[PDB]
């Protein structure tokens, strides 16, 4: 993700979203999701930062950044 | 006289005096949800 806000999501899910393009009847209705799309694209960069810095250690303590052509050694 | 959505159901209405047409909007409805802690603590709820 891009800190020049709004670029909460990355220039591929933004690209993403746009491809996809994203009552009346008495009794349908439709309920919104618990989880808002800003929480999920927080998981995913979370996710996605935490296994680029922490390579091997990330859960544990580690709390310290292993260089990237190690890991790519691995 | 009247138009109509995609469902085939009244969605506006032109006025035959003033001939101008009006939007309809049913009245809102929708399913109520009462927030409540465990009777072991309290008896004091909100709903939503
Ligand atoms: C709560 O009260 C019920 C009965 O009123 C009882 O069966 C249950 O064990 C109680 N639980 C706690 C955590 O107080």
């Amino acid at each position: 993700p891009d800190p020049s806000k709004p670029s909460k999501r990355s220039a591929i899910e933004d690209l993403l979203f746009n491809k996809v393009t994203l009552q009346k009847f008495n009794g349908l209705t439709v309920l919104p999701p618990l989880l808002t799309d800003e929480m999920i694209a927080a998981y995913t960069s979370a996710l996605l930062a935490g296994t680029i810095t922490a390579g091997w250690t990330f859960g544990a303590g580690a709390a310290l950044q292993i260089p990237f052509a190690m890991q790519m050694a691995y | 006289q009247f138009g109509r959505d995609i469902a085939d159901t009244t969605d506006a209405v032109r006025d035959p005096q003033t001939l101008e047409i009006l939007d309809i909007t049913p009245c809102s409805f929708g399913g109520v949800s009462v927030i409540t802690p465990g009777t072991n603590t309290s008896n004091q709820v909100a709903v939503l």
